RNA sequence: AUAUAUUUAUUAAUAUAUUAUCUAUAUUAGUUUAUAUUUUAAUUAUUAUCAUAGUAGAU
RNA sequence: UGCUGACAUGAGUAACGAAAAAAAGGUAUAAACCUUUUCACCUAAAACAUAAGGUUUAACUAUAAAAGUACGGCCCCUAAUUAAAUUAGAAUAUAAAUAUAUUUAAGAUGGGAUAAUCUAUAUUAAUAUUUAUCUUAAAAUAUAUAAUUAUAUUAUAUAUUAUAUAUUUAUAUAAUAUAAACUAAUAAAGAUCAGGAAAAUUAAUGUAUACCGUAAUGUAGACCGACUCAGGUAUGUAAGUAGAGAAUAUGAAGGUGAAUUAGAUAAUUAAAGGGAAGGAACUCGGCAAAGAUAGCUCAUAAGUUAGUCAAUAAAGAGUAAUAAGAACAAAGUUGUACAACUGUUUACU
């Protein structure tokens, strides 16, 4: 502890002028720097295609449909099992993955619909639902054929 | 409505309680949707499964 | 020293003594699962 | 201390002050007098320090002449004991020291 | 300690407004504030007079707003790209709803 | 044993020229949890780095870990001497310093904010940072090209110094920024780094192929 | 004579150059998968040149980026998972508690970059209105709520 | 005042609507000691290897 | 070092005003200091807080 | 002292749970929320980074980003231990259940290659508990005139100068440069209390790198305690000044200043400071309070079981202190009864 009686310590050794080695750098930064504002970065730079396989996932490059732009459920009907067993493979597997990127799209539109809005229209759904069993009555098809 | 619910299939014991309410109950939950609905939304008929 | 802090949470414990598997690898684990059944309870174990 | 007044231990100088041969020991492992229940069968033996068995010859089935190379302290019993080596084979092996 | 016995409506109600002291005292000391003929407090200052005088010295000592240039000169689209939406939660929305907790002072009515 | 390495120390032009491991250039990190940005001499870095770069944390600028994941590279300046990258590298790293704690009020003042006045934010990343060090390289540049300047043909016309850029939407506009005579004169380019990898596992392999594109010119 | 991170970059830019997958495809086809992935909003965080899907919790990196290839013809260069966690909730507190479901969400490096279309102005479509469902759902929460001489108090919805 | 809207004590926790309730719903990826490892059936796709790593087949 | 006003066909001395006395390298691995190198990076008068009212002599 | 439900009295009483706060502005909306400044408090924490746990409580739905070289898990390997598993008709025993012994499988709190000059795990060719780092060595300096001691050093960690290249990759190295702590790798060596288990090399081909954790809280309002409970809760860093020290004082950065506020400060209660003359006269009892004239270097008695046990002896000395003028460590002798001694006990008299 430091009590009354304490002795200061003596200053640690120093090496003299003519041993101490030189640093190794002789210069360092500008001392003129100043704070500038930031440059935020600009999309005027880019050149984003117009046919960019991202706008798959829309309808028309729509950000959501409206009811205008979706098929009105009368003029829409799903696919028929005899109207499926008489297409051949080919046509079944092409109509499987339209299906599927349709029903895609629709998934992104119902889920900005019901998580940001919160709307319960529930149009998208059922539309899905239609195509869904579209590809049911595919695979069962396909299995009977075979 | 922030949910993920439309995605998954939780609680299905829970969704089928609710779902296949008894029928001689079915006034209890009447009640409580015709109150907390607003005139030009509401039917004075009764809803049926 | 103070007490009612009995119960520390711990789920390696809680699960290897409290789960499923630790009674319907027995005998006695398992009529403990069935007669939760028969009573009909939701949550049969941990 | 008080604890050193009637501590007595014989010194031995000609003892082996390194460790044993690896390959002529074994785990100990403790029990704590407990048997195959659980439960204390023999009491008063518990925790102490971690040793290992070493596998000491009783039988000499062999035969021929054995140098013994150093003598040592083994914790688990009260003789000290022998390391051998056979002139022939220069096989190892323990003994009870006399 | 403990009661003994529940007291009578007769006692609780003459203990409490029995006394005058605990009855709260008709507030005489009104009268009309110069500045605009409402009521106020005697040998007190009127709020809304008060605030107005505080209202013209925060429009006239307001500091700037500070709106960065960067910022103020940054396009729509890029402002999108960079600052996007978010969702608020509850105790966010319950604290920007503020007129459900917080009163303004009301005015006091005109002496005549 | 041999306990140090290239990225322990702080390594001047001399130790540069002695080993020539890479070629004039300063690398640019961004963190793509906090937004943040860290300099670097060599492709990689280490504890040292953070620590000698975010001295005084808060808990907006907050001090951020060593997994590799969250590191990814923002861009590599390629400069004509030795002695420029290390000029280069201690303007970037002082001006930092400036703007965490000697001039934190002006840096403060310039920033962004939103409602409650905080530094915009989503999560924990604030955008602002790397707009920072994007002006922060930018200044630091025109000093070390302002230094010195020979324009003549002393030996050799001698190589023009560039920028390769993770993507181009990172700087900002080329006119408002970017346009100066120092810039011109010294025939500063502005590249991109390839895309046709999987740029953020195969960082190290394109940073070095980029070295030693640079190294042959 | 070649380190094995240096022979992975040149199978990707030999994939690319000739036109072929970037990546190594698998034996176990699947020639009718009903996986489906959702396109989601660009955060703060990322940068034009990515983009995040929420995928199925039994989807895979490998699996993305192959779904991606052959069914868009979208090269992700580099993929990241992101798996969300469930908390607790109860429609009401007479119910049993139950974990919401686990999102799973993969960010993907792109070669060209990509901006989402413009919002919607109110009046253009019916679908992007959160008035009607906001009222709503205050108008719900104020009927359930008013006691008992609140039910003449005028109403906000 | 943890909510500036509630000055006295009513009953609101710090956070959430109750603090108890059932604890036998199963388990998954975020609880667990470091040990606890459940997955979702997103990888058997190959070996694992002798010191840690992994091979795809 | 900034800002307003001039002594020639950025700017020197004034009127002052504002801000700062830092950083960065070496001395065998890390932290501290100490001294060299780099930089404008200072040594006198008052004041305050904390240590039981920090402490002792009065009032 | 029936059971359930509703409502009363105590009563608008007690309480609002260790705490520093004040203006201006957001807002003529605010003690309680946000911002700025002033002031304070924790600072070997009330900070930073984590483990476990948990109603995601977070800077949130547009949400916690991994081929590995400081990434954990996963996987290989096993400890303690577990197992409706395992063993010529026949493993042994047993009212059933079942219990033994052996195999096999499982099981961390443990072990597991390479890697910044960056690195490569797969298939086919053979089958070292715990503890310590010398009296003595060599040069040059302070050294005295033969001292001898006084020390980097009697052992490691890297960067510069020179003697050289295969069109400057690995070396042979002679010089220059450390003050005090601490770290991981050597070498030698001390006691007895004698100190884990487990999975084997070159060749030729080969690698498109799966899955899960990652927010915030984490001496706590985010876990265990019926509560936003002064309790319980595992690690590492923990500025500088000062010190033997992680004691004690301050506090640079950081964080914070609290679901109670404003007055007033009666009797009285709690925590705290001072006190004339006297000094245990109080009380069952010096209970409580007060009392320290170095903390370093010296010196230190009778007894004694010979152990500076007594001993940190008491009293005392040296070092600036002479009216005093931080916190902390340090609180006197002696007889007797009982028990050798350190230790254990009635979680809560
Ligand atoms: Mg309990
Ligand atoms: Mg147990
Ligand atoms: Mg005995
Ligand atoms: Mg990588
Ligand atoms: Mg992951
Ligand atoms: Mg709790
Ligand atoms: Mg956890
Ligand atoms: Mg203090
Ligand atoms: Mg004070
Ligand atoms: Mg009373
Ligand atoms: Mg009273
Ligand atoms: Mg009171
Ligand atoms: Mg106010
Ligand atoms: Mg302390
Ligand atoms: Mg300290
Ligand atoms: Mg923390
Ligand atoms: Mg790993
Ligand atoms: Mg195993
Ligand atoms: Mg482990
Ligand atoms: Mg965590
Ligand atoms: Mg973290
Ligand atoms: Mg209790
Ligand atoms: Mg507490
Ligand atoms: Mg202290
Ligand atoms: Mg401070
Ligand atoms: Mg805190
Ligand atoms: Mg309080
Ligand atoms: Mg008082
Ligand atoms: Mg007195
Ligand atoms: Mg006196
Ligand atoms: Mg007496
Ligand atoms: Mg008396
Ligand atoms: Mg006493
Ligand atoms: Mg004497
Ligand atoms: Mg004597
Ligand atoms: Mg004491
Ligand atoms: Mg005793
Ligand atoms: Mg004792
Ligand atoms: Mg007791």
């Amino acid at each position: 502890a430091r009590t009354k009686f304490t002795k200061p310590k003596p200053k640690q050794p120093v090496l003299p002028k003519d041993k101490i080695r030189p640093p190794t750098q002789l210069t360092h930064h500008s001392n003129n720097l100043r704070i500038t504002e930031p440059i935020p970065p600009t999309t005027s730079n880019l050149r984003c295609p117009d046919d960019h396989p991202l706008w798959q996932f829309f309808s028309n490059k729509k950000f959501i449909r409206s009811a205008d732009d979706l098929p009105p459920s009368s003029h829409i009907r799903p696919w028929s099992i005899p109207e499926l067993r008489h297409k051949s493979f080919n046509d079944l597997h092409s109509l499987w993955y339209n299906c599927l990127r349709e029903q895609n799209v629709l998934a992104r539109e119902n889920h900005l619909l019901k998580n940001i809005v919160g709307s319960t229209h529930d149009e998208f759904s059922e539309l899905s639902n239609s195509i869904r069993t579209t590809m049911w009555q595919i695979r069962h098809v396909l299995n009977e054929r075979e | 409505s922030g949910s993920y619910q439309h995605l998954s299939n939780v609680g299905s014991r829970v969704m089928k309680r609710l779902g296949n309410r008894p029928k001689n109950f079915l006034p209890h939950s009447e009640k409580f949707i015709k109150k907390s609905t607003p005139e030009f939304m509401k039917s004075d008929l009764k809803e049926v499964d | 020293k103070s007490r009612g802090n009995t119960y520390q949470p711990s789920t390696l414990k809680r699960k290897r003594t409290f789960g499923f598997l630790a009674r319907a690898k027995s005998k006695q684990g398992s009529k403990i699962l069935k007669r939760r059944k028969l009573k009909g309870r939701w949550f049969l174990s941990h | 201390s008080p604890g050193l007044r009637w501590y007595r231990s014989p010194i031995y100088p000609y003892l082996y002050k390194g460790r044993p041969v690896r390959a002529l020991t074994v785990v100990r492992k403790k029990h704590g007098g407990r048997n195959n229940s659980g439960k204390i069968t023999v009491r008063h033996q518990g925790g102490g320090h971690r040793n290992r068995t070493r596998l000491i010859d009783f039988n000499r089935w062999e035969g021929g002449a054995q140098t013994v190379q150093r003598i040592e302290y083994d914790p688990g019993r009260s003789s000290h004991i022998a390391l051998l080596k056979h002139n022939t084979t220069g096989e190892l092996s323990y003994i009870i020291a006399c | 300690a403990v009661p003994k016995k529940k007291v009578s409506h007769q006692k609780k109600r003459q203990k409490l407004y029995g006394p005058g002291k605990k009855q709260l005292k008709m507030i005489h000391h009104l009268n009309k504030c110069p500045s605009c003929g409402h009521y106020k407090r005697a040998n007190t200052l009127c709020m809304y007079c008060v605030g107005q005088i505080s209202h013209i010295w925060k429009t006239h000592t307001a500091k700037e707003e500070i709106k960065p240039r960067q910022e103020e000169e940054l396009s729509e689209l890029d402002q999108r790209v960079l600052y996007p939406g978010r969702r608020d939660t509850k105790y966010t929305k319950d604290l920007k709803d503020k007129d459900n907790y917080l009163e303004r002072r009301v005015r006091t009515l005109k002496k005549d | 044993m041999k306990v140090n390495h290239s990225i322990s120390r702080f390594r001047p032009a001399s130790w540069f020229e002695k080993t020539k491991i890479i070629p004039p250039q300063v690398y640019i990190f961004r963190n793509l949890e906090y937004g943040q940005v860290l300099y670097s001499q060599f492709p990689n870095f280490s504890q040292t780095q953070v620590d000698k770069l975010f001295v005084r944390p808060n808990w907006s600028n907050r001090k951020p870990s060593l997994r590799r994941d969250i590191w990814k590279c923002m861009c590599v300046v390629n400069l004509q001497n030795y002695k420029q990258s290390v000029h280069l590298y201690q303007n970037l790293c002082r001006l930092r310093y400036l703007r965490d704690v000697a001039q934190r009020k002006e840096s403060d003042k310039l920033r962004k904010k939103d409602s409650n006045g905080h530094v915009w934010y989503s999560g924990q990343y604030r955008p602002t940072y790397c707009q920072e060090a994007v002006a922060d390289l930018r200044e630091s540049l025109l000093k070390v090209f302002e230094n010195a300047t020979p324009a003549e043909k002393q030996t050799v016309p001698a190589k023009k110094p560039s920028i390769y850029w993770e993507d181009p939407w990172r700087m900002g506009d080329k006119d408002k920024h970017w346009n100066y005579d120092v810039f011109n004169a010294l025939g500063l380019e502005h590249k991109l780094i390839q895309r046709v990898g999987n740029i953020a596992r195969e960082e190290s392999v394109i940073l070095k192929e980029l070295a030693k594109l640079e190294s042959h010119p | 004579d070649i380190n094995v991170s240096e022979k992975i970059y040149k199978w990707t830019k030999a994939g690319i150059e000739q036109g072929k997958e970037h990546f190594k495809v698998g034996g176990n086809k699947v020639y009718f998968p009903k996986a489906r992935i959702i396109l989601l909003r660009p955060n703060a965080k990322h940068t034009p040149y990515q983009a995040k899907f929420i995928v199925p919790k039994s989807f895979n990196k490998l699996d993305l980026r192959d779904y991606l290839y052959h069914i868009y013809g979208l090269r992700a260069m580099n993929i990241t998972t992101q798996l969300l966690h469930g908390k607790f909730n109860r429609m009401n507190l007479q119910t049993t508690r139950f974990r919401e479901p686990q999102i799973k969400k993969m960010t993907i490096e792109m070669e060209e970059p990509f901006i989402w279309p413009e919002e919607p102005r109110p009046d253009e479509n019916s679908f992007w209105d959160s008035t009607t469902p906001d009222n709503m759902e205050k108008y719900r929460e104020e009927r359930l709520n008013c006691l008992g001489s609140d039910a003449n108090k005028p109403g906000t919805a | 005042l943890t909510r500036p809207w509630k000055k006295y004590r009513d009953g609101e926790l710090f956070y959430g609507l109750s603090k108890v309730g059932n604890k036998r719903v199963p388990l998954t990826t975020k609880q667990g000691n470091k040990t606890m490892y459940k997955g979702t059936r997103a990888s058997g796709i190959g070996r694992h290897t002798k010191f840690g790593g992994y091979v795809i087949n």
